[PDB]
């Protein structure tokens, strides 16, 4: 159940364990303290840069976040029910594995288009 | 449908990175991070993973710290440059007569502590430690003389194996498979989550795979390719063959002063059994174990009675059964236990100090004798066989990879996906 | 360097006197190095001062100005017992010495 | 100052080694930034759940007692359901997640 | 009980914790503790606090040693070696300046190897009896000290050791606590504690049975041990008043550069101008006797009244039964009988003089330390004493690291907890 | 004290070379040797740095007129001259200014002490 | 950097952005120490956020709103480079004002 | 109202470490591939300060480049054994006539185990060797004196392959492209890159090599034209083809030293007897000069301009020092810089002992190489120091001096995202 226990899962079952993988992204004499030093600070790198991502498409502090861009039917037309009863994360990162840094792009781009909208134009004036 | 961004998310990817090594020893010494007191183990239900033990590189990264351990652990030891020397070595008599060929008393002209002051010295060495440098005058050297150094082994430092776990670093996962008919390539259907492996004890052997695992079922036979000779096959098998090893014999060794506390040590004389070391394999488990293994490898050459043939030929450190037992290295004959066609059996063996272990260019050590009689005793748990009407096989070689691989096979290295999205019915609300 | 010092026919008894040294060169970096040495007729020269300071076993009867241009004056001369002494520019390899007047 | 007032009572209480330290201080930084986000309380110092006090962690009126105890006593005296709470807390939060997108009466 | 669990950030509460410590400020110690001290250092009360302290298992004098061998090898390892000069010493007796004879030293003439290494020439030098060692009985041939034991490395004369005041600093998530409530002792609670960033300085002396240039001891006489009825378990006794010590080399040594190699050389020791007198310390007699008086009415507050007495250390070599003190650079190695001699204007300490050292008891390792031309004379501040027990009483000696306890024994580092939780009557609003 | 014994050597006129030297009464090279001219000339002037204390120079007395040279085996140093001439018709002697460090070079800090007999050959 | 250097009104939307072990963990230190500053402020995870404390007329001659849009962000940042560390002060003051007033005007359930 | 705006366009001078990026030195540490398609912003309406003898770039690549030339020789043979008495006499090449430069020196050597002193020897320049004596055979290596010599390895390649520096995330390389920069004032037409262009990392003293020509004019870059203490840079805008050679054919020995080591060194040589010599065209050099010169006078309008064919200091700063493939050639520059305002042929020495960098303690061994060498280069500009008239000589000799010359566009920046400006509202909701 624990960790990678829940990775064979559907998707639906799994991300009732969102919270424990990610508490275990994080960790808690001579030259072999050295490979450890730098496996530390590539981890604490690859933490931030997922933390980045969340925070340019505007997800930062939340393990779900819906956003304003449309599902397209190109990177998949199956429908809900597949998709979260039968189809677990595995598969569905194979699945899609080819628009993962199209739907990426929108993300952000979308995020922008946000804040260019709540930005206030001199309300004040 | 709208997109749903979702982190945390239980998937993964093939990759690489450093492990942690996990346990006056030199492995506890290095490995000086504790184990898991209580290991655990996650099933993965309805999970499958793609394996290849030929593949994975848990293999090659230990290999690099082994040789890394191996190496810095010699460093601060004594050098025996100064002993660069010509030697005399005469025929050495253990007792009454001086038939033993194997030992010579090589006499020599060494610089002792003191800069200005040179000494006659002596010692006795093996004929596989010394090369004659002009035939017929009586004028030898060390072996490695004639291209580096040789340096020799702290007596206080032990190389024992210990065994040892590989953990993985946050962000990673081992991913181990549980099927014992799994070969070492392909799908398994049965995949568990751990943080460290089982425990390996880094034994250095060669023919012979020594003080390993069983095979959970029937012996199993795992090579790549296993229809080319260009590929070694691995034996794994499901019961050990005890093997027991000795040199009959008490050494009693001298320390020659070489420089401002160094010393070199070495053999000055040896009582007891004049004859060289010997190894015993019970008859009835040699022939049932091949015989065995033989029921196997009939499934992947399903022919003409199966040839077991004796090494091709090449240098000792490759043709012969190599043997880390105590201080002092083995070179074993294995000649009667392959040669065949499908109550003991006793085999000579030679003894070195000079040895080359990991076959480095820029490196030789030489190993401090052991002080009286030594006995090793150990687990045969398999065999690295090459092969070449019929099939020939031999008790040949490869790298030493080998001898991890045969452990090594079950694991994967793979590193945390969080991130991904997936449709939803919602749309993120203006609020 | 150079060295030379006005004691010119140093005829005298009881009171003590010398010439200080041209010191071209200070020959001071550190601890003054420089340094007196007389000689009487017919005699090796010995140690009179260093440093301006009385020659270890040489005399009692010896003092020097603390200045490059030190003149060694006796801190008595009651001896009499005039000989040629000068300074040398010990610093400097061209130890320069002084004209030896008595 | 830092520690200050460590020992009042909650109702006021409350108000190469260079390269190895530097790594250690951001593990500890990020630890605590994202076991308080997993939480709920991302951007502030204070923030309340919907996980019950279970009272076998510890059966005070604490009602009143807040003002008689401190925060070091306190930690001791619940210390062995640290792990118990925290699991609970994390729990509370993605399952509130996953009722905001529930798509039958979504947000 | 409608309480719920509320998170709090920002909690002070710590737990005892083992981490670095970085210090701060051609000087070893300045150059290696570079980073800057606090000007303004801060503290706080901890109104209502009590805390346990622990000198004897405090880790921080652990790790200052671990630093001072570092900073110590650092220096050490990019300088010349003496190896060598590791040859056979056709020696002579001891020689001076004029009519006269140096006890402790000898006039030995030796075989070197010029930078051609072909060509062999043969040098002379002064050395101390101390770093010699004879070959065999009824001869003049000797060795150096060690030849047969170790590498002799020549210490760099470029680079000065002076103790400086080395503040330590806790790094980011922890803090020191000090006990400041005075006359704490040995091990316990302290009902009066405060917290700091960083340590007082503390000059990383070292010395033997005299404990010299550190602070002074508040209030009345301090003794300091782990249970105090035992032998062992060397008490520290810090005193509140200090006791002047003058340290002195009268004579004038002269030093000679011998080129041993392609980049290398010796200094070796040349003649030497003056009197001689050896080495000596000079000690007050009334301020000796008063302060051995005051140290004994404390120990009459651990021990019934008894026969107390002070002895001379009962052996071992100079190491632990002189007070090694480093003066100049010379090492110095003077005999405390004398001083340690007592029942219940000046005297002083007659000391002999080294220049191979095996430092902290490195046993494998030794240094040699260049000669210092012309005199010196050192004054120190004697701040505490070590002693350990037979009531007698001697000098005895430690792992050279109560010279740190002394100063550490009030520090404590702990790391800070600042997340927590506790119940409240509020539900999380959604 | 040194306390060399001058060796000597015969006069020539204005021809030929020599390096007498002086016996030291104890030691040989070590630190502490020199070598100078002598004369009835306000002490005429050093001629050679024959310091030992592993290193040698020429002094002012002369540019070319000799060079440092020693033998440890004789107990004995001198600058062995070259070219002899008239202008060379003097005196020379022996001391022992003890070695000292001093940053670059060298300084004759310590006294010229131990002055030999010396000798002449004008 | 990216494009760089327009009037700072221009830059709406332009918002968009061993010796191997020391600038790797420097990198990370300086991206924390401007998130743990955001974090302080009431500005984490936004390009633009505002304040409750007024502009200070005594820094600068402002010229009501030309001042923000007559010259680029590197002659602004030039003119008010004695400030910054006053303005920094001044927001974290009013942002624990705000974080204290939250936490004592309690809503909860 | 304060706005806090985040990702702000702003930048500040700093200083950083950049990326080494891209059997060879440079190749090995510098084995990280380069941005195959680089991207480069204007900045439309900024001007930004550029100055080229402030530039850090250029004494951080210095700094690298002589640590990667030391770490590259560590792994190596050492000479030091070679360093005895050598027994020199005439070399003869070719025919039975003597070839001047060269000896024909022997020497005991260990070799094989002990105690061998076999005669080996080989052929030296005289440029390498000292004479112990006078009227003396006897001579020894000038290294000698300081240091041990490393034997280059020819397993590797020291070949100044060209490196692209690049800045770490949070900095940005700034580029000036203004043509006519002059070194020390503002650029008014800049833009931002990562990387910098290849630069290759050539050695050579009086005159540059193989570097970028100039984009306009010849450029004349100094930090104070008036100052004759500072250096002048002439960047020229076309090159001058040389073509440099050692017209022989090289033999060598390999003479072993002990296990793992040996020596290698001449054995013969057959071919001409001139040792160097090199071909620079004379109509262009001449007219190169020239045209130095008309914009030299624009700086320094006074009566007429000189060069000298003269230059001061030892034979590393003398001449046009450069490496020919693994070779070390010392060329005289007296046939070169001869005017005042076919080819020229210049003789040519050749040096085996380098000491590279004009460190004392350091020197390398250049083994000998087999057969013949001929070298192109292009003269891209020239390093010129100077004093009614003006008299201009050949200058240079410092090695960041030829660095300087292509980095002079380049500044490092780092990237501060934070600041603030007044607005119109209050936040609304508080
Ligand atoms: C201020 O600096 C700018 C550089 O930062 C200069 O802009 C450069 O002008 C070049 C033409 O003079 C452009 O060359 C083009 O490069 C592309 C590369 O792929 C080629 O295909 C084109 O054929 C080539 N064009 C021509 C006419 O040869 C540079 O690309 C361009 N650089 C950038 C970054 O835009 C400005 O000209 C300069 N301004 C002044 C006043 O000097
Ligand atoms: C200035 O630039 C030129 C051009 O790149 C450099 O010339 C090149 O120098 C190398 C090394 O000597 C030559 O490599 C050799 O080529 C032969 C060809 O048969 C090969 O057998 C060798 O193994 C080696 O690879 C290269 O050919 C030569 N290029 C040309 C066009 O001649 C020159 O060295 C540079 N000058 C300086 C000071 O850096
Ligand atoms: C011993 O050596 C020291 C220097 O190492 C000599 O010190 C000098 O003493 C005089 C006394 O008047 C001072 O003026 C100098 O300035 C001192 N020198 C330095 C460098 O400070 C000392 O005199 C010598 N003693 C003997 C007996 O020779
Ligand atoms: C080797 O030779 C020495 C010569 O003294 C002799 O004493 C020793 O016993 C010999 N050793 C053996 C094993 O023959
Ligand atoms: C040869 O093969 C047959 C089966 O085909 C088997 O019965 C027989 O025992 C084999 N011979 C040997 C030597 O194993
Ligand atoms: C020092 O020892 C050498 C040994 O040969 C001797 O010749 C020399 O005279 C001694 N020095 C003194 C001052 O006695
Ligand atoms: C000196 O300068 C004048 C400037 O008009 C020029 O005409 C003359 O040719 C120059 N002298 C030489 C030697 O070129
Ligand atoms: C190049 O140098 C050679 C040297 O012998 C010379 O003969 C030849 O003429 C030179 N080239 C030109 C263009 O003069």
């Amino acid at each position: 159940l624990g960790f990678l226990g829940a990775a064979g899962s559907t998707m639906g079952a799994a991300s009732m364990t969102l919270t424990v993988q990610a508490r275990n992204l994080l960790s808690g004499d001579t030259h072999w303290g050295i490979k450890q030093l730098q496996a530390r600070v590539l981890a604490v790198e690859h933490y931030l840069r997922d933390q980045q991502l969340l925070g340019i498409w505007g997800c930062s502090g939340k393990l779900i976040c819906t956003t304003n861009v449309p599902w397209n039917s190109t990177w998949s037309n199956k429908t809900l029910s597949e998709i979260w009863d039968n189809m677990t994360w595995l598969q569905w990162d194979k699945e899609i594995s080819n628009y993962t840094q199209i739907i990426y792009g929108l993300l952000e781009e979308s995020q922008n288009q946000q804040e260019k909208n709540e930005t206030d134009n001199l309300t004040c004036d | 449908l709208w997109v749903t961004v979702y982190y945390g998310v239980p998937v993964w990817k093939d990759a690489e990175t450093t492990l942690f090594c996990a346990s006056h020893n030199v492995w506890a010494t290095h490995c000086c991070v504790p184990t898991d007191p209580n290991p655990q183990e996650i099933v993965l239900e309805n999970v499958t993973e793609n394996f290849n033990m030929w593949k994975n590189n848990m293999v090659e990264q230990m290999h690099e710290d082994i040789i890394s351990l191996w190496d810095q652990s010699l460093k601060p030891c004594v050098k025996l440059t100064p002993l660069c020397v010509t030697l005399n070595c005469t025929n050495a008599t253990a007792s009454n007569s001086s038939i033993i060929e194997g030992m010579k008393n090589c006499s020599f002209n060494i610089t002792t502590e003191l800069r200005d002051k040179r000494e006659k010295k002596n010692a006795l060495f093996y004929k596989l430690d010394i090369v004659q440098l002009d035939g017929n005058s009586s004028q030898y050297r060390l072996i490695n003389c004639n291209t580096s150094a040789i340096t020799q082994a702290c007596p206080k430092v032990s190389f024992e194996p210990i065994p040892i776990h590989y953990c993985a670093p946050a962000g990673f996962a081992i991913l181990k498979c549980n099927n014992k008919t799994f070969t070492g390539t392909g799908p398994c259907n049965n995949v568990s989550t751990v943080q460290c492996t089982h425990g390996i004890k880094p034994v250095v052997s060669t023919q012979l795979l020594l003080n390993g695992s069983l095979a959970e079922g029937e012996i199993i036979i795992r090579s790549e390719n296993i229809t080319d000779n260009g590929k070694t096959i691995l034996v794994h098998l499901n019961e050990s063959v005890k093997i027991e090893c000795t040199r009959p014999n008490n050494k009693t060794r001298t320390s020659i002063r070489i420089g401002p506390g160094q010393a070199f040590y070495a053999t000055g004389q040896v009582i007891g059994d004049i004859r060289e070391a010997y190894c015993n394999i019970s008859e009835s488990t040699w022939n049932e174990t091949l015989g065995k293994v033989v029921k196997q490898l009939r499934k992947h050459f399903p022919h003409k009675n199966i040839t077991f043939q004796p090494s091709s030929g090449g240098d000792l450190e490759v043709t012969t059964h190599s043997f880390n037992c105590g201080g002092e290295f083995f070179y074993c004959n294995t000649s009667g236990l392959f040669n065949s066609t499908w109550d003991s059996i006793t085999l000579p063996c030679r003894i070195k100090q000079i040895i080359n272990m990991w076959q480095e260019v820029g490196r030789a050590m030489y190993a401090p004798p052991i002080q009286g009689n030594i006995t090793c005793v150990s687990n045969i748990t398999g065999l690295i066989l090459t092969r070449d009407n019929t099939e020939t096989f031999r008790p040949g070689g490869g790298d030493m990879r080998d001898n991890w691989r045969s452990e090594l096979y079950k694991y994967k290295v793979v590193k945390i996906e969080p991130l991904g999205v997936a449709p939803t019915a919602c749309k993120r609300r203006v609020v | 360097x150079x060295x030379x010092x006005x004691x010119x026919x140093x005829x005298x008894x009881x009171x003590x006197x010398x010439x200080x040294c041209x010191x071209x060169x200070x020959x001071x970096x550190x601890x003054x190095x420089x340094x007196w040495x007389x000689x009487x007729x017919x005699x090796x020269x010995x140690x009179x001062x260093x440093x301006x300071x009385x020659x270890x076993x040489x005399x009692x009867x010896x003092x020097x100005x603390x200045x490059x241009x030190x003149x060694x004056x006796x801190x008595x001369x009651x001896x009499x017992x005039x000989x040629x002494x000068x300074c040398x520019x010990x610093x400097x390899x061209x130890x320069x010495f002084x004209x030896x007047x008595x």
